[PDB]
């Protein structure tokens, strides 16, 4: 927050002088400011972009999301909503074909307010949310029920036009509860298969190997014999261990939590070894949210 | 996370929950008033006690509201709601009714101390839907003669009690006998508990019925379950059978169903705290437990019938057991509870015999 | 704390408590009067003696509550207490009287000396529901014929005396006895304390009941349990039967009732300088012999009736007993005390035999 | 951290030192004169950071 | 205080958020009443037992700065185990947190 | 004012004890000199009790209280209790026939 | 304290430093800093209770040496002290009982 002040001596009304504010605010870190036409170039460079939110600007910031994805640099924006007031009154739809569909991002509407000044893009309020959480407890758990503060939203949904929102898209609305409130709720990504759903079970599988890809480049041109492949085998899941113990992914007898498989047949035959290929392959079972809960009374 | 060497803090933070219990009391009248400032005209009101009911609105000279409400807090105390409306037909508010009463958490009770039965009737039948999402009510209502109202027809939470009381004041006015009546779930709550049917109970200040009813007529009107109010000689007036509507074992009793429908409220709100943490198994067992501590103190204050084993809960959470692999992925959790409610002891059978 | 080497002082401060019994006494009177001042128009006033209340009112002529008040005083001493009112049906002043005897923390009994029943029974309704909220009262009533009043039904905490009492006047006039029984319960509780019945006290200064009793219909009032002024030919008038209206073998007795109302009264009042200390185990030690040293005092002075062994008492605090660990969480303590009272002696049954 | 009668701009300074993590307990001032106690218990309580 | 507050007007704001109403009574007077925090978990209520982890921790950090760079051996690790309990069994027989053995 | 003026004295003449070796012979010392005050104390009639180890005590030493890693930061802690005389505001008398 | 204690046993340990190795002499050295310390102590200096915990000087072979030092010779000598602290911040703490 330091230098942001002596460069903006102001206090202005734009949407990205209100964003960055609310992002400091709920403590924050190490964060960019890249203008909408060079996204390409500096996610390649920077080495460590986790987060592509958009403060007020939607037409030309899908066509670069949508880039840096097809290189397969495995990040994970987050969009914004509808501008004011969904009447409810019928087309469930069609505010939803603008919003390029990928299992990467959610668009969060209900357009907080921030009663203090002008008004705050919700992808602000929502990136506000992971930073609270990842330093309580861990990224497996959903940005979901953790509270912001100084926000208030500008509408009063509803109990149930959260229902025909919940199904097909996601568009996981903003909603104010006695008690706790201003708070954030569901988390859902843009699809709807049962393999990439729940926010937090992309994140998990999108930061369980940006830290492996980053470890083995100090690991190629190694000879490609026995002594590695029990090496790399005792090492990747001396890390899943520490993984499994702080109930990032779920299942007892922890070898039927994950499996991590390398030798000379089962994978990788003769000829593509002559090749020079090292072809591993590994899966685990992550944890999912309890996003219903029911319960059944009976007499017994 | 962890760059520079220094020294690091940090605290383990988990939503972990107990459950407690609130009151099942305090509810709201829809009969028609006389407000004292505009904007106390369509909005619900939390009134303490009779003080400030006499500062916020007044008693008028011809006119049943202000004597039928001075009753409720001679039997039982609690504070208590009311929403005043004009007009039987004004659908306006009737419509915009439900949707006032679901913010406020708390409301259990449901009553009408109107005199006539156009207005009570239109009233009865504008939140009966509002009784089958399972939220928590239980209305009472009256009956104009000798068989039950039609308005709501077989449901499991309604309670009828046929003869009106009449009252005097400067010739005696008669008095739809729903508004004294939800006093007397105050007091029974109080020192006995919700599990203990209000019948021996007294009622506290009244001269006499509209309408002696008698031991042989009692028989016809026992079935077809609905209450009677009694006269003895030696003790007054006194409430009489504590049955509901529809007649199967299931729910015949007032307290049975009024007993299950305390145990979801406290759970219920308890586990909104925790209602998007992960599905693993560790929480499985933490939710398991805090209802299991929540049955077994309930148990050893003589209101679950069990006997001095175990049996009374069977909660189960777990995996194998009560769900399976594919209804994870559509994120779900199954709590599989239940309980052995007490019945309330009424045909005492002595059978004598030589030996 | 400590930077600057020096000598530093230092002391122990805890609230460590003890519990003192106060007197069971001086009631208020709500008759009418005519106060002197405007400012003695609806407040709460404390009369000393007969000598100050000349002082602060004054005795009119054609009126029977500077005669009715004189001989509270011939019978026993004791100060006491006064809310004048005019209007019976004024109910501004009556919804204010019950938020204003709470401010005063000592009021005990409640007695009304008006002669007629409009204006009697407009005040047992007024307060009958500051009753049931356990803040510690007893009230005193009068019935008009041989049967109980009913504004008050069915509560542990009545008492009717029938037959009203007479007093010469320059014909003599008529009153309602309640009036004068207020001072009679200030003289039991001086030599013999509140564990004693007061049934063989005398009447302190009158000429003769207005209806005379016999014991033939004393068969049949002394059960739906009134009680009764007796005349005797040696002795004069007496007070006659100490029973309470609801006739369960928890209470059916004044003192036992009485007894329990004021050993709670002594122990409420101390524990609240304590009320927002940590629930740790020392804390429970010092609160379970504070209240061990209370109740062993008032048994070796005849007011248990327990035998030579120590069982009148099992109070314990303990968190294995009586509590368990979730309750801690949201602040709660527990505290199992129990007594066991003494009966009057009535009905002696000689049974000789010849061996 | 206390409030001498400032509410707007303190609450935001107030969760930022939080939100580094420094272990401080601040303690605010309440609405300004006469809840009436005829409704409302919530909407006096939003504009507090919970 | 400029008001006088009630003994009710404390029930309905003590649940959900923590008013924490300052009330005179007889005798001791102009006392504050009331410790609660802004949430309702069943953790953290209780203002003191707040504090008390607060403060808790700002003493063991402060003296801790003092054996960082230092071998991570088995001589350290019996002498910081040896060290915080002997802080804590002098706070436990101060009252300060509560259980036998 | 018992309490009020039984530590102004102790307080005043400690000063010139500070800065002393925090050994066995100061606590045998410091014991010893101010039960020799206290007992002065008790026969003046100012605190009441019989057999003078019931009306105060006095302890100091180095596993009673403080222990070891508190003797290394320098502190000397000790604690005396003793229980004084009250007024006889209220006299009651009982007769009785025996 | 430990600024003095060592000056005056080093200064009197420079007359034997060529001296052999063995047994009998570690029991004289041994012996000269015991009696000198235990003086030390009975005069109010070494903060020891009415036991004999203040020191606690070896010069063996078994213990605090082995055979290889020998050779290049060396002897070690283990001892401690049990110093005295000063006393400032004299808390009283009075209580009622």
């Amino acid at each position: 927050w330091a230098e942001f002040t002596v460069e903006y001596p102001t206090p202005l009304e734009d949407a990205f002088y209100t964003s960055l504010s609310l992002w400091f605010m709920h403590g924050g870190g190490k964060c960019y400011l890249v203008n909408e036409a060079n996204i390409a170039d500096a996610v390649a460079q920077y080495d460590d972009i986790t987060l592509i939110v958009a403060a007020g600007t939607d037409t030309t910031t899908y066509t670069a999301f949508t880039t840096v994805v097809g290189q397969g640099y495995r990040i994970f924006g987050l969009f914004d909503g509808p501008k004011e007031k969904i009447a409810g009154t019928a087309k469930p739809d069609e505010v939803m074909e603008e919003y390029p569909t990928s299992p990467f991002g959610a668009v969060f509407y209900p357009w907080g307010t921030l009663a203090s000044g002008a008004a705050v893009p919700p992808s602000a309020i929502a990136a506000a949310s992971i930073t609270q959480t990842d330093r309580t407890r861990g990224v497996w758990k959903a940005p979901a029920n953790q509270a912001v503060n100084g926000v208030t939203p500008a509408f009063a949904v509803s109990d149930d036009f959260q229902g025909k929102y919940n199904q097909g898209k996601a568009l996981n609305m903003i909603r104010t509860f006695s008690g706790q409130g201003t708070v954030v709720w569901g988390a859902r990504t843009l699809e709807d298969s049962d393999n990439w759903r729940y926010i937090p079970v992309r994140r998990l599988f999108n930061a369980v190997e940006r830290d492996i890809q980053k470890s083995l480049n100090k690991l190629v041109f190694e000879p490609n014999s026995q002594p590695t492949w029990q090496r790399v085998k005792a090492a990747v899941d001396s890390y899943l261990h520490s993984l499994w113990q702080q109930g990032a992914l779920a299942g007892n007898t922890p070898a039927d939590a994950w499996f991590v498989q390398v030798g000379k047949d089962l994978t990788m035959t003769q000829e593509e070894i002559n090749q020079g290929k090292m072809i591993i392959k590994i899966g685990l079972a992550a944890v999912r949210p309890a996003e219903f809960i029911i319960l059944q009374f009976s007499q017994d | 996370v962890t760059s520079v060497p220094g020294v690091y803090i940090e605290e383990d933070a988990s939503p972990a929950m107990s459950v407690s219990a609130s009151a099942t009391a305090v509810p709201l009248f829809v009969a028609r008033f006389t407000p004292l400032k505009p904007e106390l005209a369509g909005v619900i009101t939390r009134i303490g006690s009779w003080l400030d009911y006499t500062i916020l609105f007044d008693s008028n000279v011809p006119p049943t509201a202000s004597v039928a409400l001075r009753l409720y807090f001679q039997n039982g105390g609690g504070p208590c709601y009311l929403y005043p409306l004009e007009k039987a037909d004004d659908n306006g508010p009737l419509a915009a009714l439900p949707d006032l009463i679901d913010e406020v958490g708390e409301i259990t009770l449901l009553a009408s101390p109107d005199p006539d039965e156009t207005y009570r009737t239109a009233v009865y039948g504008a939140l009966a839907a509002s009784l089958d999402q399972h939220k928590g009510y239980f209305l009472l209502a009256d009956s104009v003669n000798g068989d039950a109202p039609s308005a709501v027809g077989g449901s499991a939470q309604v309670a009828v009690y046929y003869p009106n009381v009449e009252v005097p004041h400067t010739a005696p006015l008669s008095l739809p006998p729903s508004a004294l009546i939800a006093g007397v779930y105050g007091k029974t709550d109080g020192e006995r508990g919700v599990w203990k049917a209000p019948a021996n109970v007294v009622l506290n200040g009244v001269s006499d019925v509209s309408v002696r009813v008698t031991n042989e007529q009692q028989a016809e009107l026992n079935p077809k379950g609905i209450n009677v109010i009694r006269h003895f000689s030696d003790r007054g007036l006194v409430v009489w059978g504590s049955r509901t509507q529809k007649d199967d074992d299931d729910w015949r009793y007032i307290p049975v169903r009024r007993l299950f429908d305390a145990a979801e409220r406290d759970i219920k709100k308890a586990l909104q705290p925790m209602v998007f943490e992960p599905n693993s198994q560790l929480t499985w067992k933490r939710v398991q437990t805090a209802i299991d501590n929540y049955l077994y103190r309930l148990w050893q204050q003589g209101a679950l019938a069990g006997n001095k084993a175990e049996e009374a809960y069977f909660v189960r959470v777990g995996k194998g057991i009560t769900m399976t692999q594919d209804e994870i992925n559509q994120g779900k959790m199954i709590i599989q509870v239940g309980m052995a409610a007490v019945r309330p002891a009424e045909f005492i059978i002595l059978k004598f015999t030589q030996d």
